[PDB]
């Protein structure tokens, strides 16, 4: 998923090709600002979609509430639909 | 009133509104894009020596 969403700051436009004073000064001082802190913006998301020794901290909060859920205690592998189709048998039998 | 001859607007006004915002290095993008693409390096490689291979894809021994 970080391979997603490094591939579209992967698409951002170049920002340094604008960076000369002539383009500093036929601008608007708060469009200029704008553009800077854009800029500021895409190193700050660049910085943090490649921090990848986050990702192992980050799979672990997935795993302990998964694996109670695995923790049934009718089947590691029950479901609701077998469920519903055991209530089906169970409730259109003889009692 | 000699000074009401003089520009009204300072020199203190005019070096504040011509150089109004700190002007962006050349060297900036080469420094923070390389220190994120060191991680990019590090986890990514094959050769890296903290890759991140063997914590994904994890191995069969």
């Amino acid at each position: 998923l970080s391979n997603e969403r490094y591939q579209l700051l992967s698409q951002w436009p170049d920002f340094t090709t604008m960076y000369g004073k002539d383009f500093y000064y036929r601008a608007h001082p708060e469009d200029l600002k704008k553009f800077y802190d854009a800029a500021d913006e895409y190193y700050k998301l660049y910085e943090t979609v490649t921090e990848f020794d986050s990702l192992s901290a980050l799979a672990s909060q997935v795993v302990p509430n998964y694996a109670a859920r695995r923790r049934s205690t009718v089947h590691p592998a029950i479901g609701s639909t077998v469920a519903d189709g055991a209530f089906t048998n169970f409730l259109l039998s003889k009692q | 009133d000699r000074v009401l001859s003089l520009p009204a607007v300072s020199k203190n006004q005019v070096l504040e509104n011509v150089f109004h915002t700190a002007p962006k290095a050349p060297v900036e993008h080469l420094e923070k894009m390389v220190s994120a693409n060191s991680k990019v390096y590090d986890a990514l490689n094959l050769q890296s020596k903290r890759v991140l291979i063997w914590q994904v894809k994890p191995a069969l021994f």
